[PDB]
């Protein structure tokens, strides 16, 4: 019943920092590993120290060093903290090939070591970003190997969705297009969120006009914990990760369920307001709490999964579902009946001490696969196209051995993906 | 992971004098060589620029080169001239006299072998080089002349390392050498294809900034080279220190170069205003972005809104939100969409470091690659042609064996860069 | 059994301030929402805090800020407090169109959120003023949307009737004429009062020669509470808001019942004097207590509703009615028999601590639809005409996209309305 | 929500010196720049006129413009000259000399580009501008000349913002420049159609008030400009602070302008009487209305009962009943019905603010738009014609290129405003 977390790149690792901090908060784990009390994620020592079963990869020493100098440096095993010396430079060509390919063997052997520590490997999940060099480059490299060795294990990916308006990486389209090509075909499911959309959540629901990544990742951590800690904890409907895959992936392509999370409420907003299960789920179908800037009303739904924490009675859930099925404007694709996975954990929602979110007594996470995602690809299509037509920055990949045909090909694979969304949109 | 820096020419040597000063400031390293800081980070990534010698002495990984002992001596005589080891002072005797031919082609060429040997010794001292940086003037004899020669050999030895250089570009008003455009022309001919990137610094623009926004009436070159070092140090510290974004020099180079030949940069810097107004300033991300975009805060005598922007890098130092940065950069892109090139979607890229420059809460470095740069080349090329026809001072150069057809090709090559900027100006 | 209050504009909000203060006084609600004890208006939190189901709209931050800095800032939910940055400038053209139309979507979504919080939305009522920019401009904009979404819910409006003698808004006729045009057709019933008439009440019955709006709105609040708090509280004849509409609106045009309220008595005037139900109702048919400067004797009655608080025995009421039907000079329109709605609540009348009105043991509110209202329109007709003939101030509307024909049209709609009153006056 | 103010000409600069002083008084802001007040409201809406700079420094959102450093210096030398940042002092060197042509047409025109750039910088610093205000003299070179030029460009950039100005109107008795009516004529020609509204201040009338009701025998311009600032500050504070009525400048503009071209105002102020009588005065609404209606308390040398009143605004500061205000305004309308225009029913409009001016219990600002205003235009036009025929000092103006036909059209335009007042005088 075990799983592995993999943190690649800054985004992967810094999100991971929040994630493991939250898992410590879930059980009262001390920075040194001492836990007085979740062995699905952790491995126990004779001292009662538990080791989070995870791998941290950075090709630049700095971020891992940040871990190594922080409080959780005692928690993590030195072998889990893997670092190279040089970067990918925002560039798949080095991340996947030239540079990252050198260290990956080590990385894999640490993974395999942990796989041998697992007794019942259920699977794993990889945290990264769609635009970066290691964030997406190295990441896909890893998938190429992991899908061989662990072909039957859960291969869930979580990635930051490139913001349409702000991006620090000029060749991000190129990176992301190459990842599509290589991740679609290897991964089982990839989830993503938009930091821009999140900012809007922070300013509207948390009332914060100063979000940093350390805020943004707390919110992400909430979502992740709902599906990682609480799915291993007790509930009414205990849903596994493999079950998630078995209930969220409808086609052999990928699919890309997007996250939505409600409650996201400031402490003051929690006052004077009573949420019910149904009210929280109402919020879950509002564009306003959509974690990716993509309009839910534009597309049609294919999948939807609702996962519940704390004070949730199935009775209320059932009523809530009835209304979301019938009251809303949620259009859905023919193919699908509304079999929405309901996970119901008794495990209460948790809050980070010193965080922004209010203590809540119940909480709902929503995953959804909508046809509007093709518009996200359309965004990438043109951004890629523009660059590629001019061949701007192309020498930074070509010099590492990339082929122009390959890039065209990858775009075409994306186009095919868009076409399949088109297909799904056609009802039948 | 490490960088080697080589300074050359009176300009380069005096700029480096401020550069290294700042780097040691950043890390709390005393003018005599030992570390007396007070932050973990200060020692943590010190390796990129210093070798720790026995006794907790730090040796700046740089070579000081000249052909006149006196300049070297003056450098050595000040604080931080003591931190450099004697072995990093490589110099000859008898000038160059601001003569490319002497510097590159003949006499200075002789010294380069000893310089390179020391370079090799340092390349071995490093664990893993990221790259090299050189400081020099484009119209100078050792600055450009000898310096260029060195660059061609270093690149040869290390194709896989970053080769960049910062150089003083002849300002329209103050040329010192009559053939300063000639030397510059020759350096383009050699440098452009033998470097990964070069930065364009105009002293005239710098003198305007120091009075225009800084309202100062006494600067010297040390004060202006302080500003230069602010941009240089800005770039490498992030690479050194923990941040948020993507802090690698090579990645910067990748994001800023769309085409093999067009790698010229316009540095700018924020915040950068007089103390009076400091009581009336607010420190926000839009505040920095206002100063960064404004052409008057550029250190290059160009005008980015005249040309088109190919690439923009915005490097931030200190705690800022990601949101705010993203939004303001987007806004810039939006509002100045008429200057950006349509081929590159979202042409403004960012990098974020969480360490502020000593004494400030926040700061930002502007790096741009516009087409406007071509105007500098045009000015030089034109001036060159006139001189070329007359052979002004070319007896000095041809006397040392420099052939006019080589110069002819150099002229073409200048014109080629302009035409390629036009090719992507559209 | 729920309802929504909507406060638009200063007049709407400052009146609302008095209204919600009174509701707090009705139940002992603390500024923080803590109530130790009316959930038709309020929504309960787990802390026992109740939130008044209302929306506050101001396009200028200041008045809402006044709320935000007062004691009731703890009572109101931050989302209920909606503010823009700029004003309508006394001008429908900006209030309804150019400016207010930008924010209204937010406003509506907060309304809809509350509508979703309602379980049995009975309806709502809107507080504003006939002359202002947001007071009437924005207001009608809102009605345009609310009448779609909540077409079957109560749409009661309350507005300040422009004083014939004092008005601070030179284009008030123009504003009010435009509102007629758009409110008549959308709203169900609009009530109004005249601050000048009220001043006369304050100086004659309360003996106060220094009324401010904070006095004036207390009196308005009294009237409103009689129909809002006490209609949800227990009585003999418990009358609902929908019932009010069903008992006050005779035609599909609008109608405009005017308020009259008796008792309005200073503490000293209460001494030495014993009011009965009948005596209070006698006062209700006196011009002297008419809250709008319009002569009750001029027109004919069409509707009349009497709502009773405290110590009222139907027995006495019946006798009182007999005498008002037969003793008075109240002429009434043929169409109507005298079916006057009698609401009889046991709920006692309440008084604001530190207010001007005397503690009373019983109280009567009167609503009435008289044909004399056409004279009020006549006032507007000429005021509008004068301005419009000269085209004074016209550029302040034209520049926002208003049409001159439209203004003529709106006047004509008013003329039609006057003609319908003429019609009703003709007995048949 | 915010306002930018620009001062120009010696007049405008000295008026603004008092204006800003008062605004800071209103908010408890010290002459050095920091906030040392004591009321919540004092900081709450400070944004309209101040930028808070780092350190809790407030920067007045205004530009000081002149063509002689010495005047600027004298402003800077006093308290509150230190609160302005150096960047708000935009000036040239060599006067204008009270010459429209220099100011507008030629030399001053050159400076305007730098002024406007700063304006743009401030427009960006604001979140949302409500409008702009300018202070100047109608017969002055930089006051009107250069100032007008600036206005035409600002309006162009921001059609959607309020453009108003207060200006000193040549008094019948004291003209300084021989061609002061010429400059004024030209400013009408330019301003009227390039502004939303303009206020008419007569120094002669002001000198009468200061002795007539205030019984003072020593005023200077600073004392009279205090009165000016009382009216200016009166208007904007309400917009800033909580009140009862309708406190928006644009709405004021809407209520006061019945016709696109007739937007001239007569400011007046109450209470405004000597201390002796202050022991014999009662403070009621009728008391303020008596002072407001009385023509002698007008700051414009006009006579509203000679002309007809188109619009009247009565702004009140402090706690007053609504009833009383309504009734007294009605009474005014009733008793002075012979002066009001019949086309506008209830021509007297009100605005109410609950914050009194510091030191008073209550106060009121009178703003009127009568037809009587045309008399000022008539005086100028006539004087103009005489000068026009002789070309007095027009060689200075034509020497700088100002053409006589432009002046001819200016004359017509003056006459047009008069005829339009006649058209609505009836
Ligand atoms: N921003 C700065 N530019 C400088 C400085 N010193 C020189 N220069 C500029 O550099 C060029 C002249 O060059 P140098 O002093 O560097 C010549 P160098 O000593 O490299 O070679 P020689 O020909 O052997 O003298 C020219 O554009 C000067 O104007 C300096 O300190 N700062
Ligand atoms: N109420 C006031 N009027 C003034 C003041 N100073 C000047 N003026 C009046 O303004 C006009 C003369 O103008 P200025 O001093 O403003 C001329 P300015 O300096 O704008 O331009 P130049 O031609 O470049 O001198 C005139 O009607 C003077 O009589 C003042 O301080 N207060
Ligand atoms: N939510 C979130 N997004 C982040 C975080 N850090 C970076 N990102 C986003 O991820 C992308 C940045 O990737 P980089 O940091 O440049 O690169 P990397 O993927 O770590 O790998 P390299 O390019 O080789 O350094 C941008 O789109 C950022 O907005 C973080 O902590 N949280
Ligand atoms: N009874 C009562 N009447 C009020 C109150 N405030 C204002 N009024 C009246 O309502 C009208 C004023 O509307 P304004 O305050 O000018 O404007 P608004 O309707 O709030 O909206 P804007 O014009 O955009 O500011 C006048 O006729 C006032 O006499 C109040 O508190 N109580
Ligand atoms: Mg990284
Ligand atoms: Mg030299
Ligand atoms: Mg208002
Ligand atoms: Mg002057």
């Amino acid at each position: 019943r075990e799983c592995i977390s993999i943190h690649v790149g800054q985004a992967g690792v810094q999100i991971g920092n929040a994630c493991w901090e939250l898992y410590c908060l879930e059980h009262g784990i001390q920075p040194d590993g001492q836990m007085p009390s979740f062995n699905t994620f952790f491995s126990e020592t004779g001292a009662g120290k538990h080791v989070p079963r995870a791998v941290f990869v950075d090709l630049e020493p700095t971020v891992i060093d940040e871990v190594r100098t922080g409080t959780y440096r005692q928690l993590f095993h030195p072998e889990q903290l893997i670092t190279g010396k040089e970067d990918a430079a925002n560039n798949y060509a080095r991340g996947h090939y030239t540079i990252g390919k050198e260290i990956i063997d080590l990385v894999l052997d640490r993974i395999r070591k942990l796989a041998d520590q697992c007794t019942g490997l259920q699977g794993f999940s990889v945290f990264h970003s769609f635009g970066g060099g290691t964030g997406s480059g190295f990441t896909s490299l890893l998938m190429e190997r992991l899908s061989v060795d662990y072909g039957k294990k859960s291969k869930l990916e979580f990635s930051i969705y490139p913001a349409p308006q702000v991006s620090t990486a000029v060749v991000e389209p190129y990176n992301s297009i190459l990842t599509t090509h290589t991740t679609l075909e290897h991964s089982d499911c990839a989830f993503m969120v938009d930091n821009e959309a999140i900012y809007d959540i922070c300013r509207r629901n948390l009332d914060i006009e100063r979000p940093t990544y350390t805020n943004l990742n707390r919110l992400i951590g909430q979502i992740v914990s709902s599906i990682t800690a609480s799915l291993r904890f007790d509930g009414a409907l205990n849903v596994d990760l493999t079950e998630f895959q078995t209930n969220l992936v409808p086609y052999p392509r990928g699919h890309f369920p997007l996250a939505t999370y409600a409650p996201v409420i400031s402490a003051e907003k929690a006052y004077h307001e009573q949420l019910s299960v149904a009210e929280i789920t109402n919020a879950c179908f509002e564009p306003a709490n959509q974690m990716v800037k993509c309009d839910p009303r534009h597309g049609k739904y294919m999948a939807c999964c609702l996962l519940y924490r704390g004070d949730v009675v199935p009775k209320d859930v059932n009523a809530a579902i009835a209304t979301i099925k019938t009251k809303r404007t949620i259009q859905f694709v023919d193919w699908c009946p509304t079999g929405f996975k309901v996970g119901i954990n008794y495990e209460p929602p948790t809050v980070v001490p010193g965080g922004d979110l209010a203590k809540v007594q119940r909480a709902v996470c929503m995953l959804s696969n909508t046809t509007a995602i093709a518009e996200a690809w359309a965004r990438l299509d043109h951004k890629f196209d523009l660059m590629y037509a001019k061949r701007a920055f192309v020498h930074w990949y070509v010099g590492e051995g990339m082929e122009e045909g390959e890039f065209s090909e990858a775009r075409e694979d994306m186009a095919a993906l868009e076409k399949d969304y088109e297909e799904v949109g056609v009802d039948s | 992971r490490e960088i080697v820096h080589i300074q050359a020419g009176q300009c380069g040597n005096q700029i480096g004098a401020k550069f290294w000063e700042v780097i040691s400031d950043e890390h709390g390293i005393d003018p005599t060589g030992s570390y007396h800081g007070d932050s973990d980070l200060q020692l943590e990534r010190i390796n990129v620029y210093y070798n720790e010698a026995a006794g907790n002495k730090y040796v700046p990984r740089a070579i000081l080169v000249d052909l006149e002992p006196g300049t070297m001596d003056s450098v050595r005589s000040g604080p931080f001239g003591q931190i450099f080891r004697p072995d990093n002072f490589v110099f000859g005797q008898s000038g160059a006299g601001n003569n490319w031919a002497k510097g590159h082609y003949t006499e200075g060429a002789e010294l380069v072998d000893s310089v390179l040997d020391v370079v090799r010794k340092e390349s071995e001292s490093c664990d893993c080089l990221q790259g090299f940086q050189l400081t020099h003037s484009l119209g100078g004899g050792t600055g450009s002349g000898m310096g260029t020669l060195l660059i061609s050999k270093i690149r040869e030895e290390y194709p896989d390392r970053i080769m960049n250089t910062f150089s003083v570009v002849p300002s329209p008003k103050v040329s010192d050498t009559v053939v300063e455009p000639y030397n510059a022309t020759l350096s383009v001919h050699q440098l452009v294809e033998n470097t990964d990137e070069t930065y364009c610094i105009d002293n005239e623009a710098l003198y305007d900034i120091c009075f225009r926004t800084l309202k100062l009436t006494t600067p010297t070159y040390g004060d202006l080279n302080h500003l230069v070092s602010a941009t240089m140090s800005g770039v490498t510290t992030c690479l050194r220190f923990p941040g948020q974004l993507n802090a690698d020099l090579r990645k910067l180079a990748v994001n800023m170069v769309p085409f093999p030949r067009l790698h010229f940069f316009m540095p700018g810097f924020a915040p950068l205003t007089s103390r009076g107004s400091q009581q009336y300033r607010a420190l926000t991300v839009p505040e920095l972005t206002q100063q960064m975009f404004d052409a008057k805060n550029m250190m290059a005598a160009c005008d980015p809104r005249h040309g088109r922007y190919l690439t923009v890098a915005a490097v931030f130092r200190g705690r800022m939100s990601m949101k705010e940065v993203d939004e303001q950069m987007l806004n810039v892109q939006n509002k100045n969409s008429s200057y950006f090139v349509e081929w590159i979607p979202n042409n403004v890229k960012t990098a974020v470091c969480d360490i502020p420059p000593r004494g400030l809460k926040m700061s930002a470095t502007f790096i741009g690659n516009s087409t406007a740069i071509q105007e500098l080349f045009k000015r030089i090329s034109e001036q060159f042609t006139a001189m070329f026809r007359r052979k002004a001072f070319l007896h000095w150069y041809t006397g040392e064996g420099m052939d006019e057809m080589e110069f002819t090709e150099a002229e073409s090559n200048m014109n080629d860069l302009v035409s390629e900027y036009q090719q992507y100006q559209d």
